[PDB]
């Protein structure tokens, strides 16, 4: 077991909308001595040096897998970073879970567009609706939780549904 | 052990060992199995150590194999990735 650094995204979304604002933040340890951060970008080191990573307005090749690494943390896991481009896009922070794990989706909408009567899916099964827009929340995770997963709401009048995206549970 | 997901490994096993070291080594069985499941947010994946035998030369001899297989996805598509790490007799 090595002390692996960490990458997590705040927002905490993997999946987001081109122009989206992500800060890239490394869990690390930071002695005095050296307190700079190695960052990669798809297997490639990057120039910046400081503990988070702004990424002002999201574009598609911000997409693809980010690690950090710092003075006392070995090189971490990848993140992956997935910049799409629609009207509209469930988000998760990650596609797989571990049983008990909480699952927390948004149904996220093109910049400046309203959206209501939201309903999130599960293998082509309604699991929640409302009718302002608001988050899906699974505190407890259960194996029966895996599946393909998608939002639809109404732009006003047009009825639109986002691209599918599967989740997968594990043991715990 | 037995299960036809684990002798496809196997195999996988064999004909990628035949092709990087130039071999000719012919399958026969598995005879142990252990797995160790190593999944991280953004992966489905599985480490399998793989004791099979194989012929060579038309000798039975009992190998190690490593065999690493990872499932990740993007947007919705899933890509799956098989790879020998780690090959050596017995
Ligand atoms: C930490 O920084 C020092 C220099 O301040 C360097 O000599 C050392 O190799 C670094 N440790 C690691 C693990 O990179
Ligand atoms: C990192 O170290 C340099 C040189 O010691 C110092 O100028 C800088 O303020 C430090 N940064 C932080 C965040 O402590
Ligand atoms: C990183 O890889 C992803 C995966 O296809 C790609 O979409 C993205 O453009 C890549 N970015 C760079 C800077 O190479
Ligand atoms: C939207 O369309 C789906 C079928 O495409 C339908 O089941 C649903 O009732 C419609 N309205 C909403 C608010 O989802
Ligand atoms: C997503 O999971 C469902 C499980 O019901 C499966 O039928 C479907 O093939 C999966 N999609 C992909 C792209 O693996």
């Amino acid at each position: 077991d090595l002390p692996k650094a960490v990458v997590f995204l705040e927002p905490q979304w993997y999946r987001v909308l081109e122009k989206d604002s992500v800060t890239l933040k490394c869990q690390g340890a930071y002695s005095p001595e050296d307190n700079s951060t190695q960052w990669f970008h798809n297997e490639s080191l990057i120039s910046s040096q400081a503990s988070s990573y702004f990424i002002d307005a999201a574009t598609v090749d911000d997409s693809g897998e980010y690690r950090c690494q710092t003075n006392l943390s070995t090189l971490s896991d990848p993140v992956q970073l997935e910049v799409h481009i629609g009207w509209l896009l469930l988000q998760a922070p990650r596609w797989v879970f571990k049983e008990e794990d909480p699952i927390h989706l948004r149904c996220h909408s093109w910049k400046n567009t309203a959206l209501h009567k939201v309903t999130y899916l599960q293998n082509g099964k309604g699991r929640k609706y409302f009718h302002h827009n608001s988050d899906f929340y699974i505190p407890k995770a259960t194996l029966k939780d895996s599946g393909s997963y998608f939002c639809r709401g109404l732009f006003g009048s047009k009825n639109v549904s986002s691209e599918t995206v599967n989740i997968t549970i594990t043991q715990g | 052990e037995n299960s036809l997901e684990i002798e496809e490994l196997a195999r996988f096993a064999v004909d990628e060992h035949n092709k990087k070291e130039n071999a000719l080594l012919e399958f026969v069985r598995v005879v142990k199995a252990k797995e160790q499941a190593m999944n991280t947010g953004f992966t489905l994946a599985t480490m399998y150590y793989l004791t099979l035998e194989a012929k060579d030369g038309g000798k039975k001899k009992l190998y190690e194999a490593k065999v690493w297989v990872k499932n990740t996805q993007w947007h919705n598509a899933m890509t799956n990735f098989k790879e020998l790490q780690e090959f050596k007799p017995v």
